[PDB]
């Protein structure tokens, strides 16, 4: 997963 | 212009008409126009206005992404030369909203909220020019993130309880600059949780409602802590 | 210009480029000026071409019918100035394709499956300006469609074998002009049940390959089918 | 659904 913003 | 003809009610208007029909360049450009107009902007209207940029940008770094990626693997000028242009047309965007900001949103804003909505998309917009920065600048770029973040981070730390969503969101994105940006994963792993448990603490104050809003994004300081530990 | 000085070559490369990192309008631009080099389009290209403009005009006419859904409850000048302006800039997109099927692209398509591919664009992109419009001229430009998709079977019976993808997309297209631009749901249906059923029956002849390609698209038909009956 | 081209 990419990690959020 | 080209949005100095139209009132600013209707350029309010059609942006929140842009962003149902999911045109975000339109719905940016209107609120530039909005925001040239000189008048301090509303909650909601600050809103439209990260709503619109974050949309047009996020494209632009997620096209660039891929470029980037079949560029390192190739490693003609093609690949080259459109990712270039790519990251030419993201730094313009970045380059318009900084100057929204410091013309004259920030030295406008006289109220925590405003001032520490404003930092954050300084930061933010300071960042995305990191993500592609690589000559004699990126130390400075770099730097003047960190230090928007910062002056946010100490207001809103003063002015705003733990669980305000600006606050959170403020320090979600800090977090992950710290990540990926500025080399610190502790910074960023130490930030995220703080933030988780102070928020955490203070829900009990909380609406139904301002408890959803802050769950939100607490759930997103939580994926990233998952992700990074 | 604006492509007049890159070579076919890499405007082809960056189109693909473009379609990998979803850069519609992008990809839509190299095309248009690959299409003005004057050189026929491969198989590959053409379908590059369709692709890009297919993309561009597709978020455009979503777009429409979302603010055209707004302005019909809503009966200020606000949503009627903006559904206008989508408009005229989707109304651009179709006049710029059909301007390059005009100028050269199917005077100088000397094959069935190059002079089909064009003729099936030409009556999608008056198709959708006939979606939109509304004047003294939507009667003609419902009948241009109408003739460049006829033209179009006319062809692909004569030249092309019922499971052919393009003749498949030709029929379904063909098909949803019938129902909803012209008011002849009967003739839709009829056309899609008909191509359906010839591509049945020729499946037989097929590879794997070809038989999954034609397939995809008899399902489509048959969704439609599903849908109006 | 809508209907597919
Ligand atoms: N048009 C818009 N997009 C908005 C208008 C207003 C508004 C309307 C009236 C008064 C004040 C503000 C908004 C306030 N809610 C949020 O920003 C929000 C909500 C959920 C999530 C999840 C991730 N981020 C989020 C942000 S958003
Ligand atoms: N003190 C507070 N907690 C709020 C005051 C107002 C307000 C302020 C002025 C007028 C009307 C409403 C709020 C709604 N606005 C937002 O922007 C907002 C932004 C982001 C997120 C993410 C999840 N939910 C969100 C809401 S939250
Ligand atoms: N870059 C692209 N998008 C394509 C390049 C080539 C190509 C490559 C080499 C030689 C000839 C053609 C394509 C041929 N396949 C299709 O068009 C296709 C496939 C599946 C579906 C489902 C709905 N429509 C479809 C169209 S598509
Ligand atoms: N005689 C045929 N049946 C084909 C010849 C070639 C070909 C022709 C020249 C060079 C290389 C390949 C084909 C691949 N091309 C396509 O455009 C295509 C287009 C649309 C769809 C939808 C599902 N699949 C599709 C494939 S299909
Ligand atoms: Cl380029
Ligand atoms: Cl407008
Ligand atoms: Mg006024
Ligand atoms: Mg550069
Ligand atoms: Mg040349
Ligand atoms: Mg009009």
């Amino acid at each position: 997963r990419r990690r959020q913003t | 212009g080209a949005m100095g003809s139209m009132e600013r009610a209707s350029l309010i208007q059609k942006a929140k008409l842009a962003e149902q029909a999911e045109r975000y360049e339109d719905m940016a450009a209107f609120m530039k126009g909005a925001v040239e107009k000189g008048e301090e902007l509303s909650c909601e209207e600050r809103n439209l206005l990260s709503v619109a940029y974050k949309n047009v940008v996020g494209g632009q770094r997620a096209a660039w992404r891929v470029l980037s990626s079949i560029e390192q693997k190739s490693n003609g000028p093609e690949v080259r030369e459109y990712r270039e242009k790519v990251e030419t047309e993201l730094q313009g965007v970045c380059d318009t909203v900084l100057g929204l900001l410091d013309s004259h949103l920030i030295k406008e804003a006289g109220d925590a909220e405003s001032r520490v909505f404003y930092l954050k998309m300084k930061g933010d917009y300071y960042r995305y020019l990191a993500e592609v920065a690589t000559g004699d600048d990126k130390k400075r770029i770099i730097d003047s993130a960190r230090s928007a973040y910062q002056e946010a981070m100490d207001i809103s730390k003063k002015e705003m309880p733990p669980t305000n969503p600006i606050r959170l969101g403020l320090a979600l994105n800090f977090s992950v600059f710290h990540y990926e940006i500025a080399n610190s994963p502790e910074e960023a792993i130490s930030l995220a949780k703080t933030t988780f448990d102070e928020a955490m603490a203070d829900l009990h104050t909380l609406s139904e409602d301002s408890y959803k809003d802050s769950t939100l994004i607490m759930q997103l300081l939580r994926d990233n802590l998952t992700l990074w530990t």
